[PDB]
RNA sequence: GGAGGUCAACAUCAAGAACUGUGGGCCUUUGCCUAUAGAACUUAUAACGAACAUGGUUCUUGCCUUUUACCAGAAC
RNA sequence: UUUAAUAAAAAAAGUAUAUUUUUUUUUUUUUUAU
């Protein structure tokens, strides 16, 4: 097969163009702030399973209750934390 | 058969005038697995009688032994025969 | 990366060995130079031939047959081994990498063997095998060296022009139907990188030989420098030059000798070297002897000829002194232009006569078979030196 | 009347996917639109020939002493 | 681990001239008688 090389053709070239394989040629303050968002987050999820909880089965005392989980959660993560 | 042979191994290094032609050509020979020794040798022998070292027979036994690994056995066998 | 230029016929590519990200090993054309304070390889120069000195070597094969009409067979093949043998001499190492030089050395041999073949008036490959052209002139061929029955790289015009991809496929170069080998003259002349390496290390051992001879007022020896008296690149054996004295006085020789094109009509092929001042830079002996084994021995030479007709007791006597005869006392009579381009076929019919059972053979492509007058001969086709 | 012919003449065979005839209307016959009757043979991995030669002119090359005779691609 | 294969002859009229790559140098230490 022609695969690219060879002649175009073998009028002129005084050759018979016989083209033929060469077997010759084979041959951080960074991480604290990702940490810390991590528990920030754990303790929103806290007050989010609250919410879920409380209006899956009173707007105003389903959000106190968790304005103070995350008063009482703030707390104990700073009693916690020290 | 010692000398005809070496005449025809002489006569095929002896045209082609790149070492990967003479190698594509005595790979293309295909020469059995007991001849190999022998072949190299003639090699080595025609190295000999010229007045210097050319890279020719350097080329030609580099892509004899990266072709097949009884190539190389033969090469490391010829290197303590000399 | 690269720095290149081109000098005197060279096209030359110095690559810093520090920039090469993989150093691989080279055929003939690489140079590798050398730092010649710590002695170690720093770079390597790659080498190809311009083109201008490959369009001169083709308007030289082309004037050869423009110039050369009714002009002798063996002439041509003369002429012919001139032309190749400058070009092969003069860049040696340069002749591996160029892909045109080979197609058209190619073509230059195809068009000096069909002057031949066009003169007998019959371009059929089998009445010309390579023992017609090949073998030397003491056998009764042409003696014309071949450089064109290698095999050229064709590989991938495509990203040939883009990367230097390597040599992947072979193509074939000029053939016959008979698979002799033939060798080619480039295994016979030596690089000139390994002459240069060479030349250095001889002139410098007879620095010391010499400097060591006047010490002790040995005064020379002749039997030292025997196996050296062919190497060096001023060439040792012109150190003891036949008549040194005068020529130590030839000074401005090279452009002496360079600026004889634009005085002299006839010009000369070895303008670079004068083998007075630099010796004998090449030596192809060694390529009759080779050829003649190429061919397969004087027996399968002379199954070809007419010698065992003739009745010769042994080939040994085909050698002689012979002398012309009629033809050199011709050449010099007030002679006509038409008479005297009539001599020139004289050589012609004792070369087709020698050749004649090849020429003449049975096993013809195409050819009516005619019968001469007087004879029982059957001759296919018409030859008219036959 | 029927079958047949290595018999003849005359039409016809390559094109808006393509034919002819007729009636009615519009333009002023040609042409356009509308209604109707028939279409053998050849054709879609396109052509009568499940086959396949040569000649001319102009370009582009190849053999290279010039013309015939040629090398091998293109257009008409 | 595998695959590419040009050519191929008849008739008529011609043609200037030189062209070349091929083999060691010869260099000898000795003067009869005191
Ligand atoms: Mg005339
Ligand atoms: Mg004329």
């Amino acid at each position: 097969s022609y695969n690219g090389i060879g002649l175009k053709s073998a009028k002129g070239s005084s050759t018979s163009g016989h083209v033929q394989r060469s077997l010759a040629s084979n041959n951080l303050a960074v991480q604290k702030q990702i940490e810390t968002h991590m528990e920030k987050r754990e303790i929103e999820v806290q007050v989010s399973e609250l919410r879920d909880r409380l209006e899956e089965e009173s707007e105003e005392q389903i959000d106190k209750k968790c304005e103070a989980l995350r008063a009482k959660l703030t707390n104990e993560w700073q009693e916690q934390q020290r | 058969n010692d000398v005809e042979f070496k005449k025809k191994i002489y006569l095929v290094l002896k045209s082609s005038l790149s070492g990967d032609e003479a190698a594509h050509k005595l790979l293309k020979l295909k020469i059995a697995n007991n001849l190999k020794k022998s072949v190299v040798d003639i090699i080595i022998k025609s190295s000999l009688q010229e007045s210097t070292f050319s890279k020719f027979y350097s080329i030609l036994s580099e892509r004899m032994i990266t072709f097949h690994r009884s190539w190389q056995t033969a090469y490391n066998e010829t290197f303590e025969q000399n | 990366p690269n720095l290149l230029f081109s000098m005197c016929g060279f096209e030359v590519r110095i690559l810093p060995r520090q920039r090469m990200e993989e150093v691989v090993s080279n055929d003939e054309g690489v140079w590798d130079l050398v730092d010649e304070r710590t002695k170690q390889r720093t770079a390597k120069a790659y080498l190809k031939v311009s083109e201008e000195e490959i369009k001169k070597f083709d308007s030289r094969i082309r004037g050869i047959l423009m110039a050369s009409g009714s002009t002798t067979f063996t002439k041509v093949a003369a002429k012919w081994n001139t032309s190749l043998i400058s070009l092969f001499t003069y860049f040696r190492e340069a002749i591996v990498a160029t892909e045109p030089l080979l197609d058209i050395l190619v073509k230059g041999e195809t068009r000096i063997q069909n002057r031949v073949k066009l003169g007998l008036n019959s371009k059929m490959p089998t009445r010309f095998p390579p023992a017609v052209f090949y073998t030397p002139k003491e056998l009764g061929g042409l003696g014309m060296i071949s450089a064109s029955h290698i095999l050229i790289p064709a590989s991938d015009l495509s990203w040939s022009k883009q990367t230097d991809t390597g040599i992947t496929h072979f193509r074939a170069g000029m053939t016959h139907e008979d698979e002799k080998l033939i060798p080619t003259i480039f295994r016979y002349i030596t690089t000139w990188e390994n002459e240069f390496l060479d030349s250095q290390r001889v002139w410098a051992e007879y620095a010391t030989k010499r400097q060591e001879a006047i010490q002790q007022n040995r005064r020379l020896a002749f039997e030292e420098l025997e196996g050296s008296w062919d190497r060096g690149i001023p060439r040792i054996s012109t150190l003891f030059q036949r008549d040194r004295h005068t020529l130590a006085y030839d000074r401005g020789h090279r452009i002496r000798r360079e600026f004889k094109q634009y005085s002299l009509e006839r010009n000369s092929p070895f303008w670079w070297t004068n083998s007075h001042h630099d010796g004998k830079l090449w030596n192809l002996n060694a390529y009759r002897t080779d050829v003649i084994q190429a061919l397969g021995g004087i027996e399968t030479i002379l199954e070809h000829t007419l010698f065992k007709g003739t009745g010769f007791n042994s080939w040994e006597g085909l050698f002689w002194e012979k002398a012309s005869g009629f033809e050199d006392s011709m050449q010099f009579k007030k002679l006509t232009h038409a008479q005297r381009t009539g001599l020139s076929q004289i050589p012609n019919r004792r070369f087709t006569l020698w050749w004649s059972p090849t020429i003449n053979r049975a096993n013809v492509y195409v050819g009516f078979l005619v019968q001469l007058d007087l004879t029982g001969i059957f001759l296919h086709g018409k030859i008219p030196t036959l």
